[PDB]
């Protein structure tokens, strides 16, 4: 029936965890580095 | 008309059957009915065309 | 014994129209319970008597369930004759209720699968009653023996169509044969005085055109014709040749339809439900 | 008689080659693809893109 | 589960004492109607009563095992002969083999072939046996293994056929395939040169659906042999004359002589070209006659372990009809 | 682990070295 | 898959008389679950040929007990992993166990059962082992090849003598059964010897036989061949010759005279 | 290498088929792999002969 594909594995030690400076503001001060 | 027929409901049976494709069920229930009505009960018409 | 034939990665777009393939028949080589795909093959159009003769050492198998990683089949016929299943009408014509099936490879070469997923073809053959499937064979064999929806011949496989023909045909000639031939006159002559007798006789029959063109004595008597006779073993053994003749030629009809309720047809591109014989 | 020493697979040395992992529903969720692309580096080459 | 068939004779030729459970046994005609059959059977130029005088000599018993019958053939290895005659407890049976003997080749002769005078049925599991009276049941249909023997050492039990017999085809015609389910087909071999002929058995397995070329091309040599002394005895006439030679050329004459019909007596139409199609003494399709094979039912497997045998794996029972084979 | 849309924004065996 | 035929109120004794056949067999038109006494009939004279092209589109079926309500059948083609049915044999000699049987229509002296009391009339086939079944057609046909311008079967010790024709309604139903049988033979004799023409000057006891060897191993003409197989095939394939049972008599005596019933397995 | 390739093993199944020897007890069981790192991860080497 028109087979589709499906979401893909994500390694478990994906962290992307920019958006914590993406938010709405960016605290440089020293949320840096962790990235 | 009222009653013309009646009718009678069975036990369903479950016929299971294993196939290459895993399983396949097979519903089936028996059933009856009786003529109720002294003479005829029913007539046809054939209406329009 | 249900066989099991699997797939390579194709593309989603190929899995869709194969799917649509439930009730055609594939052509197996031996009947090993798991398979694959790329065993059962066959090329584009081609040479009509060779596939023909290719249906009569391979053994059919019906398709029920297809799945993106494997396929499972239905021997058609080694040790059943009840197996009820559905096959679909991939016929040019109509099949009614209780009519012999046969399997004749398909024409012209148009319709095939073109699997481009794995770059192989498969040319599901088609459905057809036994008395048009009788007619097809009697002209194809007709066609090829001449040559010492119109396709061409092959002349390499030939040889053996008109061979087989040959051979069937030279031994229906009998020391009775003789016999039965000195009464075409007495047939001929019944043919005028009754209607049917004129009917059972075909208008260019070559017989007919014989009939007036020679005459022949009555026949000498044979050795130890006064114990044995000879026109009974004559007919008896044309009996048994002519009960084998469609076959040897074409296909043996398969299976056979049967429905209980509905339209008693079956046009093309259908499931119908029939036992095997 | 003649016993049967069976061998397990993590204990092998080939283990080291591949990852397995434990996934259960894969027979069902096979049915399509699952298409993950991976990565590719580049260098920041000098004059503009 | 299988059915089975049941039937009281004697213990003349398949003795189900001496030989353990799991072996094809066939089912032998009423000899009267052979023998009167005969009479008009026998080709012109033969003996009309030999077969007759044949059967005589042997004297209801109605079964007759397959490892009887492979004995009282050409082909077999001397060790099944052996085995048959010191291990069979019966009187007087290796005169009785000979007897048979004389009797198959005298059938062949007579062309009233045996394939003719032997329905098959399945193989034995189990006999009840008075003195010299046993009741032999057999498998029909379904799979050999369905069944229930009352030996209690081995309640089923496998299809047994002597391997000197049992003559492989794929392998032997080199198909390159390989090997899943086959069919099993019991085949017979005739020969026919008077008073100079024998018969052959054997038990094919094959993927072939359809044997006819096959066999004739397994079989080239008997046939080609058969073919040309099997007129043999026949009084042919002299050169055919040419009158035989039936006219072609006169179909499509636009004039020729003619004649309709109603006037086919004799009146003044003795202007037809006479022919006299004269056939006296050619080869007949009898004359032919070279095998005959039926179809028994689905095989996996042969192993061959022991006198030698050959164990047959998951027999299914499916027994067919006979089959000429001629051209 | 099998999740759904939602979102946040030893042995001793014996080998050859 | 079971079959019950609506049977109409007949009468004493008649009905009893049918009470006599419960082992016949008769040809449905449909596998359904309702059927009536008019359908499952023919008439009770007349042309093999049809009757022979009749019982190839139809489906058989066996009589099984019969209540003077309404009698039940079972079809043969199809089954359940090859049943067991009791068939009651109608023909002139008897059948062994460990044959195949055939249907035929009675080429002989006919037998219909003639139910005066609804007016009906029903016609039973007749049941024969396959190698007397491919004889017995070949004896009549060639008892009337004679006539158009010495009949004895043997079977089990026994001998019957072929009543001679018309003994019952006439001959003509047997009529184009001999035509068309001696037609097309004639016609393939015919053909083959056009084709090559030379076949009948070989030398008779080397030539021919060295063509024909040598051939087993390595108005237009062709019409008229085209036509020749078509009608052969279509003539060969109406013919029975097809069993449709093998005789499996489990406890009782080997052989079945004729009039009695017998346990029969379906192919 | 140290993870060349990527490794999943599905869950087993059985398959009975009824018979006259017996029984057929066909257990199967489906797997999946995928490589990852970009470039090979293997090689040969076509050491003795």
């Amino acid at each position: 029936i028109e087979v589709h594909s499906h979401r893909a594995l994500f390694d478990i030690f994906k962290r992307f965890r920019s958006d914590d400076n993406n938010l709405y503001g960016a605290e440089f001060d020293a949320l840096l580095g962790t990235y | 008309e009222k009653a013309s027929e009646s009718y009678f409901m069975g036990q369903m049976q479950v016929a299971r059957t294993e196939s290459g494709g895993g399983l396949h069920l097979q519903l089936t229930q028996p059933r009856a009915n009786v003529d109720l009505g002294v003479g005829f009960t029913a007539a046809y018409a054939a209406a329009a065309l | 014994m249900e066989v099991d034939i699997a797939l390579p990665t194709l593309s989603p777009g190929d899995l869709s129209a194969l799917q649509r393939c439930e009730g055609r028949v594939v052509f197996l080589e031996t009947l090993r319970r798991h398979a694959t795909l790329r065993e059962v093959a066959l090329p584009c159009g081609g040479d009509v008597l060779a596939a023909m003769a290719a249906y009569r050492r391979r053994f059919a198998a019906v398709i029920t369930r297809v799945t993106p990683h494997r396929m499972l089949a239905t021997p058609l016929g080694v040790g059943g004759r009840g197996q009820s299943l559905v096959l679909q009408n991939t016929g040019p014509f109509d099949l009614t209720n209780g009519d012999h099936v046969c399997l004749v490879p398909p024409l012209l070469g148009d319709e095939c699968l073109r699997l481009t997923s794995a770059n192989l073809e498969l040319r599901f053959p088609m459905t057809l009653p036994l008395a048009q499937a009788r007619e097809l064979t009697a002209r194809v064999v007709a066609r090829a023996a001449e040559t010492l929806q119109l396709p061409p011949p092959h002349r390499d496989n030939a040889e053996a169509a008109t061979r087989s023909l040959v051979l069937n045909m030279i031994f229906l000639l009998n020391e009775g044969a003789v016999i039965l031939l000195s009464l075409i006159p007495n047939l001929l002559t019944l043919g005028a005085q009754d209607g049917y007798a004129n009917a059972v006789i075909q208008l260019g029959s070559a017989t007919r055109e014989l009939g007036q063109l020679v005459r022949q004595p009555p026949p000498p008597l044979p050795q130890d014709h006064a114990r044995r006779f000879c026109v009974f073993e004559a007919l008896e053994a044309w009996i048994a040749s002519a009960s084998r003749l469609g076959d040897t030629l074409g296909t043996r009809p398969v299976a056979r339809v049967c429905i209980f309720d509905g339209p008693p047809t079956v046009p093309p591109g259908e499931k119908a439900a029939v036992v095997e014989v | 008689c003649s016993t049967l020493s069976l061998v397990r697979f993590l204990e092998l040395g080939l283990s080291v080659a591949c990852v397995c992992t434990k996934f259960p529903e894969l027979s069902y969720v096979a049915e399509g693809t699952i298409q993950f692309e991976v990565q590719q580096p580049m260098i920041a080459r000098d004059g503009p893109h | 589960r299988a059915r089975l068939i049941r039937q009281v004779t004697l213990a003349d030729f398949c003795e189900p004492q001496a030989e353990r459970p799991g072996l094809v046994v066939l089912a032998l005609r009423h000899p009267a109607d052979l023998a009167g059959a005969a009479y008009a059977a026998t080709p012109p130029g033969k003996n009309h009563r030999d077969l007759e005088e044949a059967w005589l000599a042997l004297d209801r018993a109605s079964v007759v095992s397959l490892n009887f019958l492979v004995a009282a053939a050409e082909n077999a290895d001397d060790a099944l002969r052996a085995h048959v005659t010191t291990n069979y407890r019966d009187r007087r049976t290796a005169a009785r083999l000979e007897r048979f003997a004389t009797v198959l080749r005298a059938m062949i002769r007579s062309h009233v072939f045996p394939h003719r005078a032997l329905h098959v049925l399945g193989g034995l599991l189990g006999h009840v046996t008075q003195d010299r009276l046993a009741s032999v049941t057999c498998v029909a249909r379904g799979d050999q293994e369905a069944a229930r023997t009352n030996d209690m050492a081995a309640r089923r039990s496998q299809v047994h056929v002597p391997a000197c017999a049992l003559m492989d085809v794929d392998r032997e015609l080199r198909l390159g395939g390989d090997d899943g389910l086959r069919f099993a087909y019991l085949v017979f071999v005739y020969t026919q040169r008077h008073r100079r002929e024998a018969l052959r058995v054997h038990v094919a397995v094959s993927r072939l659906p359809e044997l006819g070329d096959a066999l004739s091309f397994l079989l080239a040599g008997t046939r080609v042999d058969n073919a040309i002394h099997g007129t043999d005895e026949a009084d042919a006439p002299a050169a055919p004359a040419a009158a035989a030679a039936f006219p072609a050329y006169l179909f499509n004459d636009p004039r020729s002589a003619r004649c309709p019909t109603g006037r086919l007596n004799t009146p003044a139409a003795e202007a037809l070209p006479v022919w006299a199609p004269d056939m006296r003494g050619r080869a007949t399709r009898n004359s032919c006659m070279y095998a005959a094979y039926v179809r028994l039912g689905t095989v996996e497997r042969v192993v061959r372990r022991a006198l030698p045998l050959a164990h047959m794996e998951r027999f299914t029972w499916d027994v067919g009809a006979w089959e000429e084979c001629f051209f | 682990v099998i999740a759904n849309t939602n979102l946040v924004t030893s042995a001793r065996v014996r080998a050859d070295l």
